């Protein structure tokens, strides 16, 4: 069967300032099969609150998800997002970076 | 300028596990305004859109019977392309449709779109003429011969060039202030030292609408394509887009590297250069 790996993307909605709510955004694209798990970390915790996106999909036929939460930007609290799918042999994680 | 609505559904059978899942959602432009989860409690089409909301019972009854008897027809498609693959009844398959139309700037008609894939590989297509199909393999010419035999694609054609277009035209009307917009980028190259040798140049798009955005770097003027890491144009989370795009350069060499950003809310292609 056809399988795409997912593209990872973790990133803010607004530019980061510590102590300033904003968007935490973990978008993953180009993917296939659809069975896809998503989680936010905060230090390397589930977030629960979590929202996604409705399942949809490109041109190509690979599907999009965005899963985000509200969060506020600190100098020690590390966020990450961690993607789990067929194509991978184990949980991927990416973490934020707010210097890009 | 122009627009599209296009409708996207999604079927995965979970032998086992329940009825197939079925999902639909539906777009004008890179904005999303409904949706319909099998899974979901309320049975209903659902708004995703400020925009929509307006709409009255008849609308949202109506768009809930015809998502329902659309996931029905999936649900019986799963059995029949598990039968023509000769596929075990074990496995998860997934088909997609998407279809809509295209206008241009006038709001006529420019486009029709209805096609379908099977576990993420075209299965069959109905063609610009909207009267043709393209069918690749075995299964899908199958298909084709029972859809012509029935007149399928004249159905098809009717909602595309009638239906479609006239709810595209009351939506860019309802939705304006949202759908009748253009966010140009606000752009900026960073710069980071890798190491002492080299250095990561990435060149940001933010805060855009609609998501159609083209950023490149050259090199002395040389595109650098190749060489350029271009991530997929991304939600912002607000109904605008980022975008952006790296090459790794040695040390010293930065002033060579340009960055050029094409989108319709900008009056010229810009350049950005370490100037
Ligand atoms: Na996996």
């Amino acid at each position: 069967m056809i399988q795409r790996t997912p593209k990872i993307q973790v990133y803010s909605r607004h530019p980061a300032e510590n102590g300033k709510s904003n968007f935490l955004n973990c978008y993953v694209s180009g993917f296939h099969p659809s069975d896809i798990e998503v989680d936010l970390l905060k230090n390397g915790e589930r977030i629960e609150k979590v929202e996604h996106s409705d399942l949809s999909f490109s041109k190509d036929w690979s599907f999009y998800l965005l899963y985000y939460t509200e969060f506020t930007p600190t100098e020690k609290d590390e966020y990450a997002c961690r993607v789990n799918h067929v194509t991978l042999s184990q949980p991927k994680i990416v973490k934020w970076d707010r210097d890009m | 300028g122009s627009h599209s609505m296009r409708y996207f559904f999604t079927s995965v059978s979970r032998p086992g596990r329940g009825e197939p899942r079925f999902i639909a959602v539906g777009y004008v432009d890179d904005t999303q305004f409904v949706r319909f989860d099998s899974d979901a409690a309320s049975q209903r089409m659902e708004p995703r859109a400020p925009w929509i909301e307006q709409e009255g019972p008849e609308y949202w009854d109506g768009e809930t019977r015809k998502v329902k008897a659309h996931s029905q027809t999936h649900r019986v498609d799963l059995g029949t392309l598990r039968g023509c693959y000769n596929q075990s009844e074990a496995g998860s398959h997934t088909v997609q449709r998407m279809y809509g139309c295209d206008v241009g700037s006038d709001w006529r008609f420019l486009r029709g779109y209805h096609q379908y894939a099977y576990d993420g590989k075209d299965y069959i297509a109905l063609k610009e003429d909207l009267r043709s199909w393209t069918a690749a393999d075995m299964c899908a010419q199958t298909t084709k011969h029972k859809w012509e035999a029935a007149h399928v694609a004249e159905q098809l054609r009717a909602y595309l060039e009638g239906t479609c277009v006239e709810w595209l035209r009351r939506y860019l009307e309802n939705g304006k202030e949202t759908l009748q917009r253009t966010d140009a980028p606000k752009t900026h190259m960073t710069h980071h030292a890798v190491s002492d040798h080299e250095a990561t140049l990435r060149c940001w798009a933010l805060s855009f609408y609609p998501a159609e955005i083209t950023l490149t770097w050259q090199r002395d003027g040389e595109d650098q394509t190749q060489d350029t890491e271009l991530v997929e144009t991304r939600p912002a989370g607000d109904g605008t887009f980022q975008k952006w795009v790296a090459v790794v350069v040695p040390s010293g060499q930065e002033q060579r590297y340009t960055c050029h950003v094409q989108h319709e809310g900008l009056p010229k292609p810009l350049t950005l250069r370490w100037e």
